[PDB]
Parts: structure tokens; C-alpha cells; sequence
């Protein structure tokens, strides 16, 4: 007799300047893509005396079942920005991504919004000075 | 604000009703939802559009004949007597010359027309000469076939009529095309023999609601006489919306409720002046409109009974699926595969949330009626047996179990033979016996057993053993003929005997019997109750069988492969676990309900393609690669271990060729 | 028998007078439209050996007097003898004989099945046996039975089985049926509802009178009621007469002026004096086989069964070939490559003979001008729809797609210029709204769709009105799903949430679009639109043109690649040439992505154990796909 076991995670997306909770949703998928690019970046000998390791790192995140904070919605509705994300998945890890960028696209469904497409995508934005992509914290099991 | 206050004011009026004007609302809303609601718009609904009342015409004729206008109101007979004198004295070319001036005017349609064409009436019987109702139907995307003359009855372009029992001015503003001066009321049955029959048939086969028509009218009196000629109870009681200024005397109400009418009074529902007719109409019409959306639902017993009103029919079925349950609630709650429930958007009170909260606390379940308690004791069992756990927000670590309690799914052919050889007790036993027989070959006996099942359910009102028994027979028919045409070109001498288990006479019997069946029409041929009380059991008899499951299965497979190549991680439910849950749902449903359609190419392909994806994902998960920080991201999951059900499914609907190639690839 | 009967029916069809041919043509059309109602009487039941009425009158007569009558009973003695028995002997004795005679079980003759083979909307019988009810139940055609006054209101289904002469369902008593004289003398006072319910079906349906004599009480009463009507005012009923001797001409003229259109059974065939089962069968099989097009053999006739199904599909600019096997019946499957194959015809092949008229010049020249100008339109339309000649005569097989939609190529300036110029020819307005949908001005598109819906109901064009309503519903969905996200993800995606729609406009659309379901739109259109444009039904439902995705399942596990690409281009051409807003929603994008991804994956797979793309493939990839999907296909 099969029994499927499924866990869940809570994703907390907020602003940088204050503790204003932008919204809270679930976790659907995460993609850490570290690799290199075409030969156009580095061709012939060039910097042979000092070989430099190039590491292209991308952090994509998807969240589903997202509801926006009422206070933040009221503040923003009545009349660039850098945000952050926090993870509290289960032990239980506390992953925090700072300076993320929310991408997105609008889709229209025939059945008046079948599944309502509540998928929000985030991309990890890295600056020349800032370096901490994710803070991993472990707690009691 | 008008809308800000009116919504709550209607609720205040509703909770203040006498409950005698609540059964009328219940019946009217039920008729509107069942497509058997017909309105009888009178001559008082057009007056809201400032249409010329008939008394201003008799006054115009009376001015022509007897000098100055009359000093006083006109009785119920002078209306038909003054124009008749004008016609028989002044002439006929002058009779229409006044109708043209008093009726060749275009007026706007009042909101009561929208209120009437908001409940989707089956037909609209009216006694007006204007084109306001037709115009309202025109500018709202509803096509009503108009009938204003005897020659229009046969040429009905559509099925929903707009019968005018008084006439019309479409052919021209002449008095010969309308019901008018007293002679027209005498030579009516002789002049309109077809329209009267159509009106008296729509009245006798629908739920009629009267709007306008102050009591004491000529037409209401004639209808009351005809209903008096009826036998005892064959006719229903027409409702009657009374919207006069003063309240109704109790003696008059008692007098008119013993003749057939069920008067819904408007003056006894709100406070209004002598010339507040629009508000009096709109109060009743708005109560009727807002009662069908479940806006007036407060009590807990209402919620439990309403939920029982969509689950009680589904008791003959042994295990209904979860994606199909969304149709049972008119697209209000997305029942998910894991058992969690969500809100589509809504229409009224959140009855599902209230039901879940009632099930959470024993005290609240004890704070309700007794009969509703008995209903709850069955709803809880049905929901637990069908894998519904909680609301979406209150989810958690769900140990979703699956169970296929059927001898067909577990082999055990000797037990099937033992059951088959035994006698039968009830028709549900014959159904399972026929399914077991079909699983054991012997299709000649299975077809006859299904025919006997269909014949032995004549007046039992159990469509599940009737709708399915035919369908299974169709699937026990094709599999016969498809088997017959395959043993001639492939099984010609494969066994050295040319074994054709079905003879030549039986195949000619089934052709005669299973001719012009048109299975796609069968659901539309069932009674009106079965077409809505069992609307889920319709995807069996169409090309939709496993259709949209495959439509979503492609998306799931593509997502699984993408996440397989992106080196991405999954949280909660994935694109692979959902496939397993949906496949097990369909597999349990088909076998537990004993549907022969679980032995066709479509299902054998769907299960194959689902389990191939599951095996792909499991084998990929067995060899995952460590990442920079993803090494501490995907941990304990291990959600795919091939169990007994997977093994039995991986060797029955499964092909030797793919296992030959998928074992090494 | 097997060959003799089939040849005899087709031979008798060629000798029938024009009157019988016209009667059969009208009956078949009424049955196909769904407005055919049979009127079964005593004679379709006596074929099942059910006792005749005179055998009970004789029992009453010999229980009253003592000997059977010396002759045949008249019309008065049929109602007076049982009435004398009821008055004198009593009521329980009157019911004992009824129980003795009518408590029998009899089979159902084939005629009872043939009557159900024509799909009658209703069935009106004047006998008390349950043979027709049993046949309807066994064949799977549910009919609500109405044998009592209380049954009229409690009608579960929409199709009736009105038994206007009582029934023995409640018991074998004389109080449930009409047998005596006073029962007929009080029929309009004791049965006021079943009289209206019978007189309404007669006036609003096609009526046939199988199983009746030409001098019955019921027929004369019906004719007396009919003579009280106006000039024509209704369709004259048909009357299948199956008596032994041929009908005299004087009595035929007398009855054909009272309303009946008699189709005598003992004039099309010659049969024995007692072979009644072979006289019902002649007419019934003639009608049924006339439905199946077996009796169709001529050059001008194939230009009527071909023009009469293609002419309605002229407002549309390009219809798919996948569903072109639906405008014609399921026979003659149409393939994407352009090959035709008959599957379930069971009659004279018309398309196969149709191709011959386009493969010569003298055979075509032998057609009448009215039938020749029709053939020219049929031929040019067929070429324009890529339906080139029969499978057997296969030749140079080429496939080209020439989507001329001004929005597929993304010529936005041309769309703006077309919108600016004032438009007439309301179809041209129907394009503009779609262009207004492409540019994003959804409010103007909604307004222009409402204007088209207003000025289209008056016209006789239902296709434009139906498509405009569907497009307006889709635009309303798009507006609602955009407003629900601007007050939402829009703050994060853009910030300073745009309000491109006025709140009053949203309230107006919510007041108009509400209380309107999309599943019943096609069911509200007229009967002609529900039959001429049935192929347009899939647009109404949310599972629109989903007849292709399942083969994606089947073609994933002329090859599959070419057929899949051809269907993709067919759907694109259909949804873009005919301006439909449902081409920009997630379902169609998902279908396009799935098809193109499958084609690319199969090309890579076949490259191991290649494919050449073009402008239409590049546009589809760049439009219906996303960056993530393209990255996935490049890396996989
Ligand atoms: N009866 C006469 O001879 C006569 C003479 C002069 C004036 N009138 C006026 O005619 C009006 C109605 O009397 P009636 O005899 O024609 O029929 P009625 O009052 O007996 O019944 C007509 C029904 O239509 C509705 N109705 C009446 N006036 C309406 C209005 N302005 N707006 C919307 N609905 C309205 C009401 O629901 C009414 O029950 C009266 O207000 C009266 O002032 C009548
Ligand atoms: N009228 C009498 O008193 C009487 C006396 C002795 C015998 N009969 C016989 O009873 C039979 C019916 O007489 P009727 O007065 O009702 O004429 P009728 O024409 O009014 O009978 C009604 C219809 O029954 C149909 N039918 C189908 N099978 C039939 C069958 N085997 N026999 C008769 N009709 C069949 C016929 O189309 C007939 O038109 C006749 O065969 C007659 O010889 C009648």
C-alpha cells in the first residue's frame, strides 16, 4: 500500500529598507546554475601567466500560492527597489537570499483562470561589492 | 451609496420574511436552475417605461364619441365597450389612426426587463403589444422565437418562445393584429386556436411566475376559470407577484390562494409610497435573483444540507475521483489530488470551510440538529474514503495512501469464478459478476448479463446501474467486434483451429441490437435529474475518456524533463508525484466502479507513459549530483519505491518491447 | 432476401410517383432536423399478436345476450356493447374480462424498432399495451410516459410518450382507459391536459400516422379539430396506409383535402392479402434507406448533398480539414495531407463521384446551369481549403501554408492604419476588434464587439454574431485576468501599478458579462445555426480544438512529423484567418510549444539512429515559446 510523503516550505519576500513583508508564499523549485560560457570570453593565450577562473552563477527561484500583505498592498496601491527573500524549509534550514529581482509574465487562461497561474519567479542579483548570495542556517532537528 | 446599502437591506428584508414567502423563493430559484421557469409579463411592467396605458386610449376614443372625456374612472367592462362602440360607429380606418399615434413611440427598457432576463426563463409569455421584451432579449444575447400570430406557431425557429397571447404590431399598427375591443375578446378561441393551446401547455408543463397583472384582471380571471376546470392536482400553483401600493387584505389573499395563485406580496415586504412601483418590483426581483447565488445562507444546517445536496446522489458510486469533484460544486472548490481543498473564487458563504471547521471540533458538530447530524455522519465517511483531508491553508505532512479494493486488480481468478458461479442477490451483484466475467473472457455471457441488468432496472430510478450497464455493454460490444475482425487476418491459423469463440448468429444478434446506439447522445437522453445529479458520469461516454488527463500529462512530462535537464530542485508536490497520484486515482476509480473501459488502448498507453516518466525520475534521483549549496537542499524525499501496485501495473498494461529497451536505456 | 430485398427496395424507389417522393423527402428532413413525431395506433400492436378490440366486444356481447354477433361490428357497436355491459352487469365484471384479455406478455415486432430508428422527438400512441415502452427502454431511448392527467406536470425528461387513450400501468380497470361510449363523451372534461399536450405536438412537429385505419374515430376527430384552424397555419400530417386493397381515388381526394398526405402501402409493392408485416416494412425501410442516401444516383444530386453541406461554410475564410469529416457525416475521413477515404458511408459514394466531375469537361458540361455554378463554387472552395483529389488517384503531393493574417506577421503599423480607416461591411469591423485586441486596446475591442453583436441579430448571419460573442467573452476574461494581476504582481514587476481600465468600465463589464454562461451559448442559437455550423461548437467549450493533443500522445511514443506540422499550420491558419482572440491564451501556446518541442526532439533522436525550418517555424518558436523553454531545448 503506497503512501506518498510531501513536505512544504514557506517563502517570505520582503523589502530592504524596512521589515515590510511584501508577501508570503510556498516553494516550488530552485535552480543553482554554475557554469562557463562560449570561447568568445577567453580565446587564445591572453592571460596565460595568470589564469583566472570564471564562474557564472545563476540562482532562480519559483514560488506558488502567493498572497500579498494587506498593509503593504494598501501602502503601495495609494501611490529601482531592492528586496530580499527568506526560506524556512525543514531539521529546518533558514536560507536567506539578499538583493533579489522579481521577474514575471502575464498569462491568460480560457477557463476564467484555470489554476490562476500564481507562479512568481525570482532571480538572484549580485553586485560587484556584495557577495553573500544565500545564508544557510541549521537548527535543531 | 446605492449598492453599498441595498445589498445589506435585501438581507435584512430576507431574514424578516414570514417563511411563507420563503418556500416560494426556494421553488422559484429551483425552477430557474432546472430550466422550468416561465414568466408571464403583464401590462404593468411596460408602464415603468412610461408606455401609454390603455385607459388613456379609451379616454381618447371617448373624447371622439361623447364630446368631453368621462368624469371618473373606467370600469372593467367599459374598457372593452367604448372602443367597440367607436369601431362600430366611427369606422375602422379611424380606429387604427389613434392606435398609431398612441403606440408608434419608442421607449427605453426598464431594469425589470433585465431582472426577468436574468433568471434564464424557459419561455416568456406576455400580453403586451410593445416590443420592449423582444428588444431586451435582443440586446442581451438571448434569441427568443417570437409568436404573435397563428401562422408563427409551426415556424418556430428556436425552442425558447416569446409567446404573445394578445397580438403584436410587427405586421403594422392595425387593430386586426392585437387583442382589443370586446369583440376580439369574444372571437378569441375561434381566432387564436393555436396560441391558446401553446399558452395553456406552457402553463401546465412549467413553473409560471406572474409579474404585473394587478388582481381582478380579465386574463387572470380566465386563467383561474380554466384552472378551475382542471381535475384535482395535476396543475401546479402559479406564483403571483403583487406590487400594488396598499397591502393585501387577508380575506382577499385567502380567496385567491384557494383558486391556484400563490401571491407574493410586495407592499408587505418594504415601506414605499403610492408611486414607488419600481422599488416594489425591484425588491421581489432582487430577492429572487440574490437567493439563487446563496447570498442568503447563514445557518450551519443550511451549509450541511447544501453539501449533502451534491454528495448524496454519489452514493451508488464506490469511489469518485478528485478532479471530477470540482464539477459537483459548480466550479467553486479545486479539490486537489493530495486531498487539500482550495476556493475557486466564490459565490456566497464558504460552506466548505465551515464544514471543515465543523469536522475539526466535536462540540460544533454537536451544536446542530439531529437529522443534519445523521447527514454529517455519512458525509464524513464519504470524504474520508475519497481522500479529502483539509483546506489548502491547513495542509501539512500528508501521508496520502492509495487502495484498490477489487479482485479484478489483484488477479485471483479462482475467486472470480467462485463468485460468478454463485447466485445473484441484487442488481449490483450482477454488475460486478458481469465485470468479472468480462475480465474472464466469456463475452457472450457478459453481453447477455448486461442486457438483463439493463432490462431489470425499469422503475428503480437507479441510473448508475442503467447508464453504466449500457456503456459497459458498448465497451463489451466493440471489444467483441474488434476481436472478431482481428481473428480473421491474424488469428486465421495461429492455434491451428481458427478458434472463433463467438458464433455467426450471435454477431448478427448484436448488430441488430447494438445498431444506431450513438453513445454520445445517451447522456442527453437520460432524465433531467440524471443530467445534473450525476453530471460527473459523462466523460465515460465520449472522446474525453482520459483526454484532459493526457493533456495535463504532456505538461507534467515536459516539466519533469525540463527540471531533469535544468538541474533544478523540487519542493512540496512535483511534476512526478502528481502524475502518480492522478494515475492511481483513475486506476482506482475505473476498477472500483467495475467499468470495462479499463481494458482499451488509451488506458494502456496512458499508464505506460505515466509509469515510464515515474521510472525515469526515480532512476535520475538515484544518481543525483552534489552542488555548491544544493547539497543541503534536496534531502529525505525518496518518494518513489516500486511497490506491489507498481509491479502489478508494470506487468499488465506494460509491453515487452519497451521493457526490452527501457531496461538498458 | 439478402440481395432480393435490397434490389427490390431500390427498384421500387425508381417507380414511385413524385408525390410519394416528396412525402419521403419531407419526412426524412423532418426526422433529421429532429421534429418527427409518430402516431402509433392499433395495428402496430396487433403485429405482436395483441388482441384486437372486437374480440373483447364479442365477449361482452356473448356474456350479455348469449351468442356472437352475426356479422362485423359497426362503429357504434364498438362503444355501445361494452357500455351496456358496464351499466347492466356492473364494473368488477367489466374489469375481469379486461384482466383476462390484456394481462398477456407479447414480443415487439420489428416495426416498433423501425419507428425508433428515425429518432422521433415524441411518440403519441392510442393503445394500452406497453410494447412501445419496452422497445424504447431496451433500445436506450428514454421517453417520459404520460398516461394520466397527473403525469403531465411531473415529466422528468423532454421527450414524451403520450398515451392519449389511457393505460393499464396503475391496474387493469376501466377507469384508467377510454373504452366505453361515455368515456369518449367525457374525454375533453376528464382529460383536459393530455388534449392540449397532444394538440400542441401536432401543431409544432411533423406527424406520421402509422398503424391507423382511414375511418377511425381518432382520425376523424383530429380532422374535425384541424378544419377549425385558419389557412394553412401548420404542416399537413402524413398517413401511412397499409390496407390490403389499393386506395380508391375518390376516397383519396376526399381525405387529401382534409389535411392528410396519404402514402399508401399497397401501391409501392404487391403482397398477399394478409402480409401486413411486409406492407409496414416497405414504407418503413423506404424511409430509413432514403435517410442513408442509398436511393441517390445522379450528377445533379451529388451537387446537392455537396453544396447543401458546404454552402453554410462560406462565411468562414478557412475551415480545418481535421473536422471537415464532421460537416459531412463520419464517413469520408479527411486527412491533413489532402487525401480522402470513405469510412462509414453505407450508401452511394458522392465525393468519389464528385471528383470525376472535376476530372473532365464533357461530364461537367452535362450539368444544369444552376447545378454547374454551384459546382464551380464547390471546386474553387475545395482548392482553397487544400482538399485535393481522392486517395487512390494520388499524384504530386505538395504541402504549402499561406497564412495571410496581418497579425501573424506582426505588421502593427498596417493594423493601426486599417483601424484608422472607416469600415463598412460588418465582417470588416469584426477584423478591426481583433486588431484592437492585438494592439492591447481591449476596451475598444469590447465596445466594437458589442456593436457587432447589436447590429448582427437583425441580419441573417449567425456566424459573425456567434464568433463575436465568443471573442467578447475571451476579451472579458483577458481584462479580468489582467486587472487581477495589476493589483498584485504588477507592483513588484513594474511598480506604480497601472490603471489602464476605468473602474466604471469594469463595473459595466461585470454587470453585462455576469449571468452569462459559455457552455449554453451554442444551445441558444436557432435550429438552423445548430445544424449548419455544428463544427463551430468546439469554440464554445473550454476544450477548444483539442482533437490534436491526444495524437501528440500517440505520435510521441507520411510520418508523424509531417502530419503534426500540417495540423499545427492548419490550426494556426484557422485561428488567424478567422479572427479569433483565443489564439493568445495559455492553452494554445502550450499546444504549440508541445508540438514544436516534440518535432525538435524527434529530429535529434533521428539524427542518432536533418530537419529544415523556415519563416513560419521561426515565428512560432519566437512567439509561443519563452526564454526558459528555448534554453531547455538548446541544452537538451
Ligand atoms: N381604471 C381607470 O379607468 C383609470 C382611469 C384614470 C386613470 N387611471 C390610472 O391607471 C393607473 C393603474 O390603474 P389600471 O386600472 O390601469 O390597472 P391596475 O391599477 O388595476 O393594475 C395595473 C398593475 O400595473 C402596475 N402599475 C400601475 N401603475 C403603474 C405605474 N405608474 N408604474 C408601474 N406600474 C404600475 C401595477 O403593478 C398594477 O397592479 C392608476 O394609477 C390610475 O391613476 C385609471
Ligand atoms: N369489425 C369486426 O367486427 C370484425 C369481425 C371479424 C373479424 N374482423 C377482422 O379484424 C381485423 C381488423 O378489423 P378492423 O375493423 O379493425 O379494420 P381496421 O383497418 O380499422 O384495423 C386497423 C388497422 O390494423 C392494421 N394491421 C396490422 N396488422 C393487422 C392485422 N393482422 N390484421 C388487421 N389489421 C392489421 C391495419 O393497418 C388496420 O388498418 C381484420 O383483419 C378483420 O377481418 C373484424
Amino acid at each position: 500500500m503506497k503512501t506518498v510523503i510531501q513536505d512544504t516550505a514557506d517563502v517570505y519576500f520582503k523589502r530592504k529598507s524596512d521589515g515590510k513583508l511584501v508577501f508570503t508564499a510556498e516553494a516550488q523549485t530552485a535552480s543553482f546554475s554554475q557554469a562557463i560560457s562560449e570561447e568568445k570570453l577567453r580565446g587564445g593565450i591572453g592571460n596565460k601567466p595568470l589564469y583566472i577562473l570564471k564562474s557564472e552563477k545563476e540562482i532562480n527561484l519559483t514560488v506558488k500560492n502567493a498572497f500579498f500583505d494587506l498593509e503593504w498592498l494598501a501602502m503601495t496601491q495609494g501611490e529601482s527597489e531592492r528586496y530580499e527573500v527568506e526560506y524556512r524549509t525543514i531539521s529546518d534550514i533558514y536560507i536567506q537570499f539578499p538583493n533579489v529581482s522579481p521577474s514575471g509574465e502575464f498569462e491568460m487562461s480560457l477557463e476564467n483562470g484555470n489554476a490562476l497561474a500564481p507562479e512568481i519567479k525570482f532571480e538572484a542579483l549580485a553586485d560587484t561589492d556584495t557577495d553573500e548570495m544565500a545564508v544557510v542556517i541549521e537548527a535543531s532537528r | 451609496l446605492e449598492s453599498k446599502r441595498y445589498g445589506e437591506k435585501l438581507k435584512e428584508v430576507f431574514l424578516m420574511l414570514d417563511n411563507n414567502v420563503v418556500e416560494c423563493i426556494k421553488e422559484i430559484t429551483e425552477s430557474s436552475r432546472n430550466g422550468k421557469l416561465v414568466f408571464f409579463v403583464g401590462a404593468g411592467v411596460s408602464t415603468l417605461s412610461d408606455y401609454p396605458q390603455w385607459w388613456r386610449l379609451v379616454d381618447k376614443y371617448h373624447e371622439e364619441l361623447y364630446g368631453s372625456p368621462k368624469k371618473g374612472n373606467y370600469s372593467s367592462d367599459e374598457y372593452l365597450r367604448i372602443p367597440q362602440i367607436f369601431y362600430n360607429v366611427k369606422g375602422e380606418m379611424a380606429f387604427d389612426g389613434i392606435l398609431k399615434d398612441f403606440f408608434q413611440v419608442d421607449k427605453p427598457t426598464n431594469p425589470i426587463h433585465d431582472k426577468i432576463l436574468a433568471m434564464n426563463p424557459a419561455h416568456v409569455i406576455t400580453t403586451n403589444y410593445d416590443n420592449l421584451i423582444d428588444t431586451a432579449c435582443w440586446k442581451r444575447g438571448k434569441y427568443f422565437s417570437v409568436i404573435s400570430a397563428e401562422e408563427d406557431v409551426a415556424n418556430a425557429t428556436s425552442s425558447r418562445y416569446l409567446l404573445k397571447v394578445a397580438g403584436d404590431f410587427r405586421k403594422g399598427f392595425k387593430g386586426e393584429n392585437v387583442v382589443l375591443k370586446e369583440d376580439d375578446y369574444l372571437n378569441y378561441d375561434q381566432n387564436y386556436p393555436l396560441i391558446s393551446n401553446l399558452m395553456k401547455t406552457i402553463i401546465a408543463t412549467h413553473t409560471i411566475v406572474f409579474i404585473g397583472y394587478g388582481l381582478g384582471d380579465y386574463n387572470i380571471n380566465m386563467l383561474l376559470n380554466w384552472v378551475r376546470k382542471l381535475q384535482k392536482d395535476s396543475f401546479h400553483k402559479p406564483f403571483f407577484i403583487r406590487t400594488d401600493p396598499s397591502p393585501i387584505e387577508n380575506e382577499t389573499l385567502i380567496y385567491y390562494e384557494n383558486k391556484g395563485l400563490r401571491i407574493i406580496d410586495a407592499a408587505s415586504l418594504i415601506d414605499s409610497n403610492e408611486y414607488d412601483y419600481l422599488e416594489r418590483y425591484s425588491a421581489v426581483m432582487d430577492l429572487l435573483i440574490e437567493s439563487q447565488e446563496n447570498k442568503f445562507i447563514t445557518k450551519d444546517d443550511e451549509v450541511i444540507d447544501y453539501i449533502y445536496g451534491k454528495i448524496s446522489p454519489l452514493f451508488a458510486l464506490q469511489y469518485i475521483r478528485k478532479i471530477d469533484l470540482k464539477h459537483v460544486f459548480e466550479y467553486d472548490y479545486h479539490f486537489e489530488v493530495n486531498g487539500t481543498v482550495v476556493r475557486h473564487k466564490n459565490k456566497g458563504f464558504g460552506y466548505m470551510e465551515r464544514f471543515f471547521e465543523l469536522k475539526e471540533s466535536c462540540d460544533e458538530r454537536s451544536k446542530l440538529s439531529k437529522k443534519q447530524y445523521e447527514r454529517f455522519n455519512a458525509l464524513f465517511n464519504f470524504f474520508e474514503k475519497n481522500g479529502v483531508i483539509c483546506m489548502a491553508k491547513d495542509a501539512g505532512t500528508l501521508n496520502t495512501s492509495i487502495e484498490i479494493n477489487s479482485l479484478a486488480y489483484h488477479g485471483k481468478y479462482d475467486v472470480m469464478k467462485k463468485f460468478i458461479e454463485e447466485q445473484s442477490v441484487s442488481i449490483e451483484d450482477d454488475y460486478k459478476k458481469a465485470f468479472f466475467l468480462a475480465c474472464l473472457g466469456r463475452w457472450e455471457e457478459s453481453y447477455d448479463l448486461y442486457s438483463n441488468i439493463i432490462l431489470n432496472s425499469i422503475d428503480e430510478s437507479n441510473g448508475c446501474v442503467y447508464y453504466l450497464s449500457q456503456i459497459n455493454r458498448y465497451r463489451i460490444y466493440q471489444s467483441i467486434t474488434q476481436a472478431v475482425t482481428q481473428f480473421n487476418g491474424l488469428g486465421l491459423l495461429t492455434f491451428g483451429r481458427h478458434y472463433k469463440p463467438f458464433t455467426d448468429e450471435f454477431l448478427a444478434r448484436i448488430e441488430r441490437e447494438m445498431t444506431n446506439f450513438n453513445i454520445d447522445d445517451l447522456f442527453n437522453g437520460m432524465p433531467f435529474e440524471f443530467q445534473k445529479k450525476y453530471k460527473i458520469l459523462e466523460f465515460l461516454s465520449d472522446n474525453q475518456f482520459l483526454y484532459d488527463d493526457t493533456v495535463k500529462l504532456f505538461e507534467l512530462t515536459n516539466k519533469v524533463r525540463s527540471e531533469m535537464s535544468e538541474g533544478s530542485y523540487s519542493f512540496g508536490m512535483s511534476s512526478d508525484i502528481v502524475v502518480l497520484l492522478r494515475l492511481y486515482d483513475n486506476l482506482r476509480f475505473l476498477y472500483e466502479n467495475c467499468l470495462w473501459s479499463v481494458s482499451f488502448h488509451e488506458f494502456h498507453q496512458y499508464i505506460r507513459n505515466s509509469m515510464s516518466l515515474l521510472i525515469e525520475k526515480a532512476e535520475y534521483e538515484r544518481t543525483r549530483d552534489i552542488d555548491e549549496l544544493g547539497f543541503s537542499f534536496f534531502g529525505k524525499k525518496s518518494g518513489f519505491f516500486m511497490e506491489y501496485y507498481d509491479f502489478v501495473n508494470i506487468s499488465r498494461h506494460f509491453k515487452i518491447d519497451d521493457i526490452k529497451n527501457l531496461e538498458r536505456s
